RNA sequence: GAGCAAACCGGAUUAGAUACCCGGGUAGUCCACGCCCUAAACGAUGCGCGCUAGGUCUCUGGGUCUCCUGGGGGCCGAAGCUAAC
């Protein structure tokens, strides 16, 4: 049943039969308290620590700082985006780069590519020498974007950091605390609440929670101080947040 | 503000690796940089030219630096610190002692701008840690204990 | 069966804080929790309070430590980084008056064990005697 | 005293083989009582006790029993340790 939520899209799910002999354990479904996603533990702990990290969102964004978000599993990346674009800021889908942080005076360098590729691209220098080399930048500017798709947006070493799962993406952890730059990310019981600078004990899996807490914290920035503006949003044309802008081919 | 100390370069070494045909040389310099006011800090690069060798070791050192709590020209308090196998351990002493130390532990606690101690050494006299030896000494030393002991504890 | 109480005490003090553990729960007695008095009125723990586990006296002790830091490895500096058995059994060191430790500079105690109640480096030097030197903390 | 096997008897390989290989063969290996007491008799890590994250596999008792509590064996690992391993 798919509470208006669903949508039929003509989704046969004539290969989705349970005829794969799922009938076979009992104890298939070993359950525990962890049925839908959504854990809030001693609240009294969780709800107090909340405040402490969503207060300082609120901080860094009206000090102008920066945040980016990192974001390294299947069960994030695109959903980083999203929240990238609508809250213009840096963010890390693909993989990161050993120094992302403790090297930008050079990981940069390769942005400088990037965008120095983005330039020919668009002069009348296409097409000089042999298409070989003309697709050695190609592939270059194709890739450059692929990993770099994100740190364009990065002059200078940011001010925090968002990571989903910081036990997943540890390395960034790392790198960021040892240049003093606050922390911030998901945990749960499988994770460093220690090494975490400002938790949010969310799930780091579940799409789900991931698109709730990840939302707010950008929502939270954007609305950081305020204005009037009454006429709210507009249904089925919220395309701006990015979905899926102009296509190639 | 300004980013500037004195430099003083405490022992260098040939490293000499081996491979089909010969060896091969790396250097390594090992620098102290300091104020003479209580900051100072190691550093040990290694290059093929011991002059990069030092001018690195001269960037890692500014970047590792500990403000030295001095009392008039000493250490407020004792310490000693276990390294490798190397022991430093430094005591504070009257005006007018003078420094007192290895060669070593005397290039880093002359730059922290020290002029009076009493040096403890029991063990790998090793230019290298008895050098990491007498930093965590300097950076243990205490600030502020007084404060711990008796103010709250609220967000930790 | 303990070999030295006290020491067992001091040591379920020195292991729980390197993890940094809230409090923890050690054997009661007279001395330990006349030890505790001080350790408490000094600093290095926020308290000890009598407590009972399965039957059995116990004191918990509630540790105290400092903030969390910046940069890597950000667990709380220690308030009792060190903490030394001085007079072991079979070992009894005291020290008369003229013999009482300094300790850390003054940064830290000595829990002395004077014919006079138990006494610190700087009081029982102040009262003006001198015994079974119990420990060292700092 | 079946098999095996120091020494030893022959066979073969070798530049030479009192050796590796091959065919026999004694003490011995076996049991009884007595003697010897050594060992890479090694976890190369004395005994006891208290304290300090976990996870994973496994033997054995209790259990409101595929979960928790006790004893023993392995694995991986917190803090910590170590010259490193
Ligand atoms: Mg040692
Ligand atoms: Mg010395
Ligand atoms: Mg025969
Ligand atoms: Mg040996
Ligand atoms: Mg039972
Ligand atoms: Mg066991
Ligand atoms: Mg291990
Ligand atoms: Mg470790």
């Amino acid at each position: 049943p798919v509470e208006i939520t669903v949508k039929e899209l003509l989704e046969a799910g004539v290969h989705f039969g349970h005829e794969r002999k799922r009938w076979n354990p009992k104890f298939a479904r070993y359950i525990y308290a962890e049925r839908n996603g959504i854990h809030i533990i001693d609240l009294q702990k969780t709800m107090e620590e909340l405040e402490r990290t969503f207060r300082f969102i609120e901080d860094l964004a009206m000090r102008g700082g920066t945040i980016l978000f990192v974001g390294t599993k299947k069960q994030a990346q695109d959903i980083v985006r999203m929240e990238a674009e609508r809250a213009g800021m840096p963010y890390v889908n693909q993989r990161w780069l050993g120094g992302m942080l403790t090297n930008f005076k050079t990981i940069s360098q390769r942005v400088h590519r990037l965008e120095e590729l983005e330039a020919l691209f668009a002069s009348p220098e296409i097409e000089e020498r042999p298409k070989k080399e003309q697709v050695r930048l190609k592939h270059e500017l194709e890739r450059l974007q692929k990993y770099l798709s994100g740190f364009r947006l990065l002059k200078r070493l940011p001010d925090a950091i968002f990571v989903v799962d910081p036990t997943k993406e540890a390395i960034a952890v790392r790198e960021a605390r040892k240049l003093f730059i606050p922390v911030i990310a998901l945990a749960d019981t499988d994770s460093d609440p220690d090494l975490v600078d400002y938790i949010i004990p969310g799930n780091d899996d579940a799409i789900r929670s991931i698109q709730l807490i990840l939302s707010r914290a950008v929502d939270l920035i954007i609305q950081a101080r305020g204005g009037v503006v009454e006429p709210s949003p507009s249904y089925a044309l919220v395309q701006e947040a990015e979905a899926t802008e102009t296509p190639e081919g | 503000p300004e980013t500037d100390f004195e430099e003083k370069m405490i022992l260098i070494r040939r490293t000499a690796r081996m491979q089909a045909g010969g060896r091969r040389f790396r250097f390594g310099a090992l620098v102290v940089v300091g104020d003479r006011q209580g900051r100072v800090g190691l550093g040990f690069g290694k290059a093929p030219e011991v002059p990069l060798a030092v001018q690195k070791a001269g960037y890692y050192a500014r970047r590792n630096m500990v403000e030295v709590p001095l009392q008039n020209g000493t250490i407020p308090h004792e310490i000693e610190v276990e390294f490798g196998a190397s022991k430093i351990v430094l005591k504070p002493a009257a005006p007018g002692t003078g420094v007192i130390a290895g060669a070593v532990p005397r290039a880093i606690l002359e730059l922290a701008g020290v002029t009076d101690i009493l040096t403890k050494e029991l063990g790998s006299r090793n230019p290298i840690n008895i050098a990491y030896a007498t930093m965590e000494a300097l950076r243990q030393l205490r600030t502020k204990a007084d404060v711990e002991r008796l103010r709250k504890g609220e967000a930790h | 069966m303990l070999t030295d109480p006290i020491a067992d005490m001091l040591t379920r003090i020195r292991n729980a804080t390197r993890v940094y553990k809230e409090s923890t729960e050690v054997p009661a007695s007279r001395f330990k929790e006349e030890i505790l008095k001080i350790l408490a009125r000094e600093g290095f723990i926020k308290g000890y309070e009598r407590v009972e586990v399965d039957g059995k006296p116990y004191l918990r002790i509630h540790l105290k430590y400092g903030p969390r830091r910046q940069g890597p490895d950000p667990r709380p500096e220690q308030v009792i980084k060190h903490i030394r058995r001085i007079s072991r059994p079979g070992r009894r060191v005291y020290v008369g008056v003229k013999e009482i430790p300094r300790v850390r500079r003054g940064l830290g105690i000595a829990i002395l064990s004077t014919p006079k109640g138990v006494l610190t480096d700087r009081e029982a030097r102040k009262l003006g005697v001198g015994g079974e030197l119990i420990c060292e903390v700092w």
